[PDB]
């Protein structure tokens, strides 16, 4: 209902987590749990790369069709583009729907 | 080749298929007689300008032109060639006169 892909078997989760390494124990034996642990963080690069199947329209339509276009008057910034401060924004939803089909 | 019999079919198309298009057009025409049959010396008047000033002959024949985009090309299919493409050009014509009716 928020729109999308009904699927029973989707992409699945991918799930991730630093190994936990302790810090140094005691000399003696404790039976309690490891509490203390060596502070660390992971990074790294991450790809995904999907493929899509596209369906072609076949419009007998004579006249020209609405098509999602940006405008040319003039701007302090230019849309879908980072600014002065390096911050990418996203002015409008875009939908899906600009050409048309006959009932 | 008959009196009853159609000479051709009416094509007008037009069909992308990649690096190319081919653009079908069909038009029914009108050919009267011209100058009554004859050629006839045509020039500027006697008073007229110098720049307007021309010599030449008019002929009994017509011609047929298709030198313009709009017989080849609807309003959406030049809308199609005008968004996604850097560029085009023509490579070959097939023309066709059919269903030739003398009317007197």
């Amino acid at each position: 209902l928020m729109g999308g892909f009904g699927l029973k078997h989707p992409p699945p989760q991918i799930l991730i987590k630093n190994t936990p390494v302790p810090a140094n124990p005691s000399t003696t034996f404790s039976a309690a749990k490891f509490a203390s642990f060596i502070t660390q963080y992971s990074t790294g690069q991450v790809s995904v790369e999907i493929e899509w199947e596209l369906q072609k329209e076949n419009s007998k339509r004579w006249n020209p069709e609405i098509q999602y276009t940006s405008n040319y008057n003039k701007s302090v910034n230019v849309d879908f583009t980072v600014d002065t401060n390096g911050v990418y924004s996203e002015p409008r939803p875009i939908g899906t729907r600009y050409l048309t089909r006959n009932l | 080749d008959g009196v009853g019999n159609s000479s051709g079919n009416w094509h007008c198309d037009s069909t992308w298929m990649g690096d190319r298009v081919i653009t079908t057009s069909t038009r029914t025409w009108a050919l009267p007689t011209y100058n009554n049959h004859l050629y006839k010396q045509i020039s500027s008047q006697s008073g007229a300008s110098n720049d307007n000033h021309y010599f030449g002959y008019s002929t009994p024949w017509g011609y047929f032109d298709f030198n313009r985009f709009h017989c080849h090309f609807s309003p959406r299919d030049w809308q199609r060639l005008i968004n996604n493409n850097w560029g085009f050009r023509p490579k070959r014509l097939n023309f066709k006169l059919f269903n030739i009716q003398v009317k007197e």
